[PDB]
């Protein structure tokens, strides 16, 4: 039929390794694009960046730009996105961190408001403020705030925590409440960590301190961050009631931007490897209320860093290094997962779309030639006629800096 | 010559404390890590801790926190495990492993020769050495059994021989066990039915630690 | 923790033949490096336990090929390949890849021979230990195989489990075979209260118990 989402029984797809090029990527969307978010639910798509002039690290903002749309057979059973409804900002500067979910007529977008910067960066300048932005996805003249609404959210309960923000591209729905992803900043001193739980076993220059030191941006700062959830129940009418879920501490790294999604009926949740655990951090969601995930025990991909955590380490070390490159269950009872990584050490560059169980990449290609820079990248997997597709988008430098976005049919057979 | 060379065996009373000590050598001590492991009597193995000799920072089971001490000594190339606060079920043997990072091999390839803690309250005590004679079943396929039963000393070992050492083969001796802070033991001999009690049949249990020697003469009875 | 299965725990073999122990993990040992860290140790009486197979499958320094390490996961198997006398011994597997490290049980490599009953003998209190205050009687089953034996006692013909202590050897080295003994003890005054002591063996040799006994009443 049309798009719709990875649910019931797809059409089925290779489940064994082949280095024969059988993943077919399709280019869909022809000074600096930066801030990326993508977010994919129901034949519909969310997407913010901002612009600047310049540079992509300094430099004035021209403009934020949130949109939704549609996302439809473009014409040759290959689908793409088709923007429907974009609000902009007046003052580009002052928002930070949006995420977006999607709930039955509107894609509800939380954001941080600042004047100070980037809260993760000015964290004990910034008062905590944040905002909703609802955008109709299929929008009609004439309707008052049916199109676009701006909300500011007044309270706010943070439980043990001085400030919460949302961190990361996209959350979930269950019933009528959302859930986006959060961070939560917590005074280092409040912070309760027992050193003998770091894991440094066979780690000749690990100190068990290095897990507490590394759960913020530098060993002496002044909060450590957590990753979670931030609840928003629309059955309570009143005014916006924001509620903030603390994330279990089972392999806890430090707070990042981070994704839940549902696929197959079930809700995943994926955890940027910033600090010493490169190794991608990804599972079924065990609960919501409190968030505990089952991460995979994945062997295979991992994320590219600085000196002291590269691709591949494990060991504990004081960093605050990675890059948010995120990956989409399509298949669990052989927990198959696919997603984009930068194949590189220490540099970011080199994207590589992948398929890959826990322990091996099944099939893979890239979507560039070798040493072009890259950054984030954000996949979404969904259905079109029954068939597994995924879209991602990847932050490139080209001669411009802006995100790229792929259609990747993921194929049934193994032939090439 | 890469070697490590662990204390000698312990005695201890229950509620003392023990430190035993591990050395390395033929190989530079901070390029690998060191794992203790114990081994109760007659059982198999229990990983304990692992412990980084460039950092000095022990990993340990959660089985063996607090009265645990995981230890080293940098400049001696030695590692220590302290108990504190000695119980029955801490008599055991316990090696130390090489266990290198995961920078080379972390399995491991060279241990020490073992240390045996013993937990008793007890003081040297000799053996009390019975004669076991059999009773009026008969003689079974030309051949007789006989017996020592060494009771009840401290510590190990005894030494158990019969006719001074000429009856070497036939004769079994058992692995002592403690019991109620002592060790009990029992030798069996097999002698053809002509040769007992035709010609004496006696042994000879000799007990260092008390200097003792007992012989026992096993003669039949009327019952 | 992580459980390790080790089947068989024990292994009788016939020099010559090949032999193969299974080790399986409760929990995968996939590290999250890649490295599956199961290694494979034989210890020998009275001597250290020494390194024989690492990451699986990769043998270390000195060690024959005869000894095969295969599996991934969860399964993983030792292989001996034809066995020699200095191969017989107790096998544990090890797994390295989570925290607290966990052994198996370790299986007894043996030598394989022909079944043999045990030759059971029984014997009264001495007079010694009479006059001393206590009474053991002691039981001697003596060059046995297969290893697995069971002994009870009774006086009077109701069952005594209490006071017993029992020692065993191992595989002799010149009739590959066991031999065991149980000692019950008690005071003289309840040794004198009762008139017969029994001594059974349950063994795979015969069907029913191999019964010793002494009547206290008989001379
Ligand atoms: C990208 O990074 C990986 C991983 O790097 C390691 O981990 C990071 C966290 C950091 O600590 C690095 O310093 C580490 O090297 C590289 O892959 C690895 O590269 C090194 C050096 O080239 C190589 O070292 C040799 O290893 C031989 C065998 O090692 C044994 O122990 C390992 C566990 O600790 C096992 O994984 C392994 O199977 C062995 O049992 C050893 O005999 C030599 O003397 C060297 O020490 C690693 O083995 C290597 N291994 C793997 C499995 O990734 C990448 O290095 C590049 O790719 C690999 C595939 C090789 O072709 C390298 O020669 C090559 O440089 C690195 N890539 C780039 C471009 O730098
Ligand atoms: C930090 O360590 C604290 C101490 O842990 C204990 O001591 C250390 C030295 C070591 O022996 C540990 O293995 C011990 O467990 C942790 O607090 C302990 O948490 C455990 C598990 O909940 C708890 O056991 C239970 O507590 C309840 C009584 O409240 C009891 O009814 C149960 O029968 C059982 O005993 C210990 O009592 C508790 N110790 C103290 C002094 O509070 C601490 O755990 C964190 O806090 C505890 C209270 C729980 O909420 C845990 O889930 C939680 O992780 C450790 N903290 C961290 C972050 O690791
Ligand atoms: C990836 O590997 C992880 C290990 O590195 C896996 O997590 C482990 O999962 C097993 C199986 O469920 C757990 O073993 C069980 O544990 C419970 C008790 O858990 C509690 O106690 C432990 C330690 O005392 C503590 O770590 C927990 O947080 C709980 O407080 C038992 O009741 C069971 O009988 C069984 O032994 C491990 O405990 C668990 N470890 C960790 C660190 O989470 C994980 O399952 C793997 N993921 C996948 C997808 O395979
Ligand atoms: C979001 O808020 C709505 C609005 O309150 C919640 O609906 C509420 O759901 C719970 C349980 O499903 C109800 O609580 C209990 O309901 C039982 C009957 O099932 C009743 O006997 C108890 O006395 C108790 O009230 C609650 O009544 C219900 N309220 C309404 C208006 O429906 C919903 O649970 C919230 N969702 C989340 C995820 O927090
Ligand atoms: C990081 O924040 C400081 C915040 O400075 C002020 O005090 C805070 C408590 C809050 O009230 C802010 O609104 C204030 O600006 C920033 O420093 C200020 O920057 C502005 C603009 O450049 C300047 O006019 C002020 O003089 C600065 N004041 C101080 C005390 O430094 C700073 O620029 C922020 N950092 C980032 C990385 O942009």
């Amino acid at each position: 039929q049309g798009v719709s989402d990875l649910v019931g029984l797809p059409n089925q797809i290779c489940l064994q390794k082949t280095t024969s090029t059988i993943l077919k990527p399709r280019l869909i969307s022809y000074v600096c694009i930066t801030d990326p978010l993508l977010a994919v639910d129901n034949g519909f798509f969310a997407y913010s960046h901002l612009e600047k002039i310049g540079s992509c690290t300094r430099g004035i903002a021209k403009q934020r730009i949130i949109g939704v749309g549609e996302v439809l057979d473009r014409g040759d059973k290959v689908p793409s996105m088709f923007m429907t409804n974009v609000w902009t900002p007046p003052n580009p500067s002052t928002i930070h961190h949006c995420s977006s979910t999607y709930h039955e007529d509107f894609y509800y977008t939380l954001c941080a408001v600042s004047h100070v910067g980037d809260p993760i960066l000015n964290s004990t300048s910034w008062t905590e403020s944040l905002s909703l932005i609802r955008l109709a996805v299929r929008p009609k003249s004439d309707s008052g705030d049916y199109n676009q609404k701006y909300i500011a959210i007044t309270k706010v309960e943070r439980g043990k925590y001085d400030k919460v923000m949302p961190y990361g591209p996209s959350g979930i729905k269950q019933g009528d409440t959302l859930y986006f992803p959060a961070v939560g900043f917590l005074p280092r001193t409040e912070f309760q960590y027992n050193d003998s739980n770091c894991p440094i076993i066979h780690c000749k220059y690990s100190k068990a301190e290095n897990c507490r030191l590394s759960m913020g941006v530098n060993s002496k700062s002044h909060y450590i961050l957590r990753s979670g959830l931030l609840k928003y129940n629309l059955s309570l009418g009143g005014d916006i009631i924001l509620q903030f879920i603390e994330i279990a501490d089972n392999r806890l790294t430090i707070g990042s931007p981070s994704k839940i999604y549902n696929s197959l009926g079930q809700p995943v949740f994926y955890q940027a490897s910033y600090s010493w655990d490169t190794m991608i951090k990804l599972g079924d969601v065990d609960t919501v209320d409190p968030l505990r995930v089952q991460w995979r025990n994945n062997s295979v991909i991992s994320r590219p860093g600085q000196s002291q955590c590269p691709r591949f380490n494990v060991c504990p070390e004081v960093c605050w290094e990675g890059t948010y490159n995120d990956a989409f269950l399509i298949d669990r009872l052989n927990w198959v997962s696919a997603g984009v990584y930068l194949n590189s050490n220490q540099t970011a560059e080199n994207p590589v779309f992948a398929v890959f169980k826990d322990n091996e990449i099944l099939y893979q290609v890239p979507l560039a030639e070798d040493d072009t820079n890259a950054q984030k990248t954000i996949t979404d997997c969904f259905l079109l006629e029954n068939v597994i597709w995924c879209i991602s988008l990847v932050e490139i430098y080209d001669s411009v800096i802006r995100p790229k976005l792929f259609a990747v049919k993921i194929p049934a057979q193994c032939s090439e | 010559q890469i070697q490590l060379v662990q204390s000698g065996p312990e005695l201890k009373k229950p509620g003392e404390t023990v430190k035993i000590s591990c050395t390395t050598s033929g190989y530079t001590f901070t390029n690998y890590g060191l794992n203790w492991v114990k081994q109760a009597p007659g059982k198999g193995f229990k990983w304990m801790a692992w412990i980084n000799t460039y950092t000095g920072e022990p990993t340990y089971a959660d089985d063996f926190k607090g009265r645990f001490a995981f230890s080293l000594e940098t400049s001696a190339s030695t590692t220590y495990l302290q108990i504190n606060n000695l119980k029955n079920e801490d008599m055991s043997t316990y090696f130390c492993a090489r266990s290198g990072y995961y920078d080379g091999l972390k399995a491991m390839d060279y241990w020490g020769q073992g240390t045996s803690v013993t937990v008793s309250s007890a003081k040297t005590t000799p053996p009390s050495v019975y004669p076991l004679a059999p009773g009026s079943a008969a003689q079974t396929n030309s051949m007789v059994t006989l017996g020592c039963l060494v009771k009840g000393y401290f510590p190990e070992p005894v030494t158990v021989t019969w006719n001074s050492g000429s009856l070497s083969s036939g004769v079994h001796t058992f692995p002592a066990v403690l019991q109620s802070d002592l060790y009990t033991l029992s030798s069996s001999v097999t002698v053809p039915s002509s040769t007992w009690p035709s010609e004496t049949v006696t042994c000879n249990v000799a007990h260092p630690a008390s200097s003792t020697k007992v012989d026992k003469k096993i003669v039949p009875r009327d019952c | 923790d992580v459980l390790m299965i080790q089947t068989p725990l024990s292994l009788p073999v016939s020099l010559g033949d090949q032999a193969s122990i299974s080790c399986r993990s409760s929990q995968s040992l996939i590290h999250i490096n890649g490295n599956t860290y199961l290694e494979w140790y034989l210890q020998k009486p009275g001597q250290s336990p020494k390194l024989l197979i690492y990451k699986v499958s990769n043998r270390f320094s000195g060690v024959p090929d005869r000894f095969s390490g295969s599996g991934s996961g969860t399964d993983f198997t030792l292989k001996i390949s034809r066995v020699e006398a200095e191969d017989l011994g107790v096998y544990y597997c090890f797994q390295g890849s989570h925290v607290p490290f966990t052994f198996g049980a370790g299986t007894k490599l043996e030598l394989k021979r022909a079944d043999a009953a045990p030759t059971v003998s029984i014997f009264p209190p001495s007079s010694e230990q009479l006059t001393s205050g206590g009474a053991s009687v002691v039981c001697f089953l003596n060059n046995f195989y297969p290893k697995d034996i069971n002994v009870k006692w009774k006086i009077d013909g109701s069952e005594r489990q209490n006071g017993v202590l029992n020692s065993w050897t191992d595989q002799d080295s010149k009739d590959s075979t066991y031999s065991m003994s149980s000692t019950l003890t008690l005071t003289k005054d309840e040794y004198e209260r009762h008139n017969s002591y029994t001594c059974e063996a349950t063994h795979k040799t015969s069907t029913s118990p191999i019964v010793k006994s002494f009547n206290r009443n008989e001379c």
